[PDB]
This record gives C-alpha cells, structure tokens and sequence, in this order.
DNA sequence: GGAGGCCAAGATCTCAATTTCGTACAAGAAATC
DNA sequence: CCCTTCGGGAGGTGCATCCCGGTCTCGCTTGGCCTCC
RNA sequence: UUAUCGGCGAGACCGGGAUGCACCUCCCGAAGGGUCU
C-alpha cells in the first residue's frame, strides 16, 4: 500500500555505508551473559574495551589498521575467554556467537 | 644424492637476539620484521647460516686435526674459504668456463664448500630464516644503566689514593658539566628537529645541516673533555629479543646431499649443540637454542617424503635419531679422500 | 671489554612456576611525631613550632597539589579522547602545569618534600 | 609431359632514447537482529 | 581522614663485491628447380 | 568521419657468498598508624 521518498538518498547510502555494521558491543555480551561470567575474563573484555576507544575515537567506525588487527585480536582473546564460561550449554551458545562472528 | 628437509622448531632457552643494519633505525637494536614495520619479527637464516657454517669450519679444522703446536694446516685464504667463503688471493673466477665440470670434483673432495658454497659456487645448503610459532613471543630486554662503581659501592673507595679520588672528582665533574652542555644542545636539537616536521621540502636540508651542526658541537664538547671520552654513567638502550622459550619454526635444505654432505652438516649440528648459541649478545647469555629437526627426503618424482629421522639438540644432548642419519654421519666420518687446502 | 668479547654470559633468571611475583615494599613514610608522641618531649618549643609550621604548609601544599592533580587527570582524560596533532598543545600544557607544580614545590622553604607520602 | 609448391635472389636505407610518488572525515537518526 | 619523592646519565667503529650477456622476422614477386596429377 | 578487411607473434629460472658483533648492576630514602565487650 506505502510508496517510498527517501529524500536525500546520498546521505542515505553514505551512512548506509556505516549502517552495514552490526555492533559487537562487549558491554551488551558482558550484560548478556551476567550469570555464566567468568569474570576474570572480564579484564580482557576491559583492555579490550579500552582498545577500541583508542582506535575508533570519536568514530562509529575508523579504517585505521588497528581497527582489523583490534578486531581479530580481540575475537582472539575473547576465544580465550571462550574456554572459561563454566556452563557447558552457555559456552557452547558464546562459542557458536564468536564463530558466527568469526565467520561473518 | 638426495634432497633433505630439516624442519624443526628453535626452543629459545635464553633470549635470541640479532642486530641486522637495515632492520635497526634511530631507536635502537631491533630484529627483522618480516615484512612492514609492524610485521611478526623472525631471526635472519643469515645468522643460523653463518653460526653453522663455522660450526661446520671447526668441524672441518678438528677433522684434519691440529699440529703439536694446536695450528691447522689449512692457509687463512683456506680459513676464509671454509667459513665464509671469500676468496682473499682473489682467485676465485664467477664464471670462468673451464671451472663449468671441475665444480663436481670441487665439491666431492670439498664437502663444506659444497654445503656451504662460494662467490661462483652455489651452496648446497639453505638455511632459512627462523619464525616465531606464537605471537607477542619477542620484548625488549638488555635494559640497563652503567652505574659508577664507587657511587653503588663505598667500599671501592678505600682502594684509591688521593690523587685517585682527584681524578675521580675530575671526571664526575667534567661528566656533569659535559652532560649539562650535551643535554642542553640536545633539547635544542631535538625541539629543532620538531619543527623539521612540518618542514618545506627545500627547508628540510637547512634544517638537516643544523642538525649535523649540532651534532658536530655535540662531538667536539666530547672531545673537549679531558678525563673522560663518554660519561660513564648512561642507560643503556634495550635491544629486540625472542622471549625465553619461544619456539621458532626453522626449514633448511640440503638440495640433492650426497651422504657424505649431509654428515658434515649434521656433525655441524652437534659441534653447534656443544655451544648453542645464535646470534649475538654472548653477554646476557643470549642465543641459546634447544633445537630438534625432522630430517625428511623426497625422491623426485615421489608423492610423499620419508622420514629418515629427527635430530634433537637439547642441552642434556644431542639426540639422532633414524638408521639413515647415523649412515651420513658415519659417511663422512670415515671419508678420507677431502681434500680442503685446495678450492 | 669494549671491543674485546666477554666469555662470560649471564642469562636471565626465569622463575620456574606461574605466579610467584608481586608488588612489595609500597606502605608510606609517616610523621615521627604522630606515630610517637614521646619525641615531642626532646624538641625544643621553638622546634615544636617548626614541626607545626611544617605539618599546616606540608598539609595545605597537599591538598592544593591534590586538586591540581584532579584536574590534571581530567585533562588526561580530555587528551584520551583528544584528537591527532591537538594533543601536543595540550601536552605543552601539561608540561607547564609541571613545571609550575616544581616551582610551587621550590618555594616550599626546608620541606620542599611532601613527608607524610 | 604440364601444375603446383619450396626456396634464393633481387638496390641501398631510414631514425627519434620518459626516468616513480593518489587519498588523510564528519555524524545523521534508532524499539537493533 | 592523610598523600603519591626528587636524578642521572644516554657510545665509541667497521665496512657497503666481484659479472655475465642483450636473438632470430617480416610483411614481395619471381623463376629455377623438385616433385605430383 | 573521404570508406569498407587485417590479433603481431612466438623462447628464455638471473643466480650464485657472507653470524654484525663486540661493554655496561639503575640504585639510592622511608614503620601507614589510631578507632570502637
């Protein structure tokens, strides 16, 4: 029934451009998961979290070479974090979220 | 005549560190990089290569044996030959044609030089570089400061006579004001070369000239001191090292190794296992390798490569393992027909 | 010696087992004086006057140091989420605010030194 | 004996030489799957 | 609730190779000669 | 567009040798204490 105006479409695409994003927020899986934490592994999710302020600044997204090697580093060492989820059924669920991640 | 893989992994049991020109910059000792500047850092295979081919000289020059005196027959053109492989007499023709059949029988009565080869000589033997398995596997280590000897320890004083602790008193002094006057001119220099960064092109020489200028007045306050050349006490720059206990993954090859070769590298393997060590800082106990190699051939024309065995070197010994192994050294162990005094 | 290779070579100490390293020394040098009182009675009066001189001056360069500090810290953190190449102004700054900080340091009479720290 | 194919011969000549390098940021809105 | 320390001294030199070895062609006709129809 | 249409092509290992190493102690100063069946 709804005809479409998308008005100004070249801010659309251009931010379409960032739009093609899905925010691996280390803040919203550390929420998640509040009851199979294995919080000594929450530093690294920390050093991490200050890793990307560095990196991205004041960017929802920055093309520098750190923001690639940041970003396998960290799936990295959150895969170390990966072994210490105590319930087999949550590690296996952040597992496959990482591998899906991984994948992607 | 047979093509042998030796593939392994280098078990640093100390730090292993190397010092190669174009890899260090302005900062200080740092390895190669493999690559960008960021890239994982690897050991040269030149360093491997050249701690090995004199390992295999020693083993050549023990081979022959030594007179009473403890001299070796061999000229120091012989020595240079062997180990290094440069021709002092400047004999030694790059493609000479009538030298195009003589380079079987070179290396036949020349087992080392055929390993390791020489300018016009190709080497049998490649050793390749060394590369970490893991990262974040190398530091910076070697950090220090020299220290006055009679500052950290009293009791040195008491073994000077005046006229010593005079001299030291002089020294102190002329390393302060030295040290005043360096740093002073430094941090001229330094802020001077913080504007050389935004610099007009043409600007960058001018610049560059004040800076070598600087560093002219920053030589010649040092050899206006009198007591002391350098100040004694200084930090010392920390150089790039491998991390105790990295493991390095190595791949060297004996392209077409008769066994007579192949015995002479792996007798320079253990002659190498007796002292471990790579690279440099001998200081520091730096270099020290506990290597093991699995020694695999491939007959062209095969699908696989055979085993033939694995050549362990660890500091409780040297461990060979495979009959074919202990055949090569045997080989040339009992081959007296080399002949090393003649290329 | 310089130039001439030591045949001695000293490695590293790599402890064996994980852990075994921790942060020790650290507790803090204290006022003699409120720790014990007794030394009170082998000063002098007119040095019980300097002590208390020392401990209002020692307390109050603290506590204005310590605010300068926080903003100091505030500002690092600005230069956290500062940009490329504005940062540098920023650092001239805070290597100002140092040097001013040594001076306020300077201009402290004897205890130049914060005692109780 | 005629018709295809391979190969050697035929006159001297007309004209000029680079010397690597891009590009250096901001924010629009949000019940996100 | 205190309060986070000053500094000191940042190298000296070496040595930067030798040598190869840089192509055929062909843009047209024509007959002489050598084999096949 | 002063006409019509015309792949330029075929072959080549550039390789052969070298340890970058040689020297440095980074140390010196300190009680964190008092407070509550």
């Amino acid at each position: 029934n709804m005809y479409l105006i998308i008005d100004e479409a070249d801010i659309f695409v251009d931010m379409l451009e960032v739009w093609k994003q899905r925010r691996f927020n280390l803040r919203e899986l550390t929420s998640a998961f509040n009851e199979h934490i294995p919080r000594n592994g929450v530093h690294v999710i920390d050093q991490l979290m200050n890793d990307v302020t560095s990196i991205a600044g004041d960017l929802h997204f920055c093309s520098t070479p750190a923001a690639v090697a940041l970003f396998d580093n960290s799936f990295n060492a959150l895969s170390k974090v990966g072994r210490e989820i105590k319930n087999e059924a949550a590690r296996k669920a952040f597992f496959d979220c990482i591998y899906s991640w991984e994948m992607l | 005549m047979r093509t042998l893989n030796f593939n392994g992994k280098i078990s640093t049991l100390e730090p292993l560190t190397v010092t190669v020109k174009n890899a260090v910059s302005t900062s200080g000792h740092r390895l190669p990089r493999n690559g960008g500047f960021n890239a994982a850092p690897y050991f040269p295979g030149t360093s491997i290569r050249g701690t090995l081919r004199h390992a295999a000289h020693k083993v050549i020059v023990d081979r022959v044996g030594l007179n009473a005196d403890g001299k070796s027959p061999f000229d120091l053109a012989e020595h240079f030959m062997l180990a290094q492989g440069v021709d002092i007499n400047g004999e030694a023709e790059t493609f000479a044609p009538g030298e195009i059949n003589a380079g079987a029988e070179l290396r036949s009565k020349n087992p080392l030089i055929s390993l390791f080869g020489r300018w016009g000589l190709s080497g049998k033997v490649g050793i390749g570089n060394a590369i970490p398995d893991g990262d974040n596997q190398w530091g910076m280590f070697g950090g220090g400061a020299r220290s006055i000897m009679f500052q950290r320890d009293e009791s040195l004083m008491e073994f000077l006579e005046t006229d010593q602790v005079d001299r030291l008193e002089r020294l102190l002094e002329e390393q302060a004001e030295a040290s005043v006057d360096i740093s002073q001119i430094k941090t001229e220099q330094d802020a001077l070369k913080k504007a050389m960064k935004s610099a007009d092109k043409d600007t960058k020489a001018e610049l560059q000239i004040k800076v070598r200028e600087l560093d002219e007045k920053i030589q010649a306050r040092k050899d206006q001191k009198q007591e002391s050349r350098e100040s004694i006490r200084r930090p010392i720059d920390p150089y790039e090292a491998f991390i105790t206990g990295a493991e390095l993954s190595h791949r060297m090859s004996i392209k077409n190794a008769t066994d007579e070769e192949a015995g002479l590298f792996i007798s320079a393997l253990i002659r190498f296992a007796a002292e471990p060590r790579f690279g440099g800082h001998a200081n520091h106990n730096c270099g020290l390798v506990e290597a093991h190699w699995t020694v695999t051939t491939w007959k062209p024309g095969e699908l696989v490569p055979v085993t033939l065995g694995e050549i362990v070197i660890t500091p409780n010994g040297v461990e060979i393992t495979g009959d074919e192994l202990f055949a090569m050294v045997k080989a040339f162990n009992e081959n007296q027909s080399f002949d090393f005094t003649a290329r």
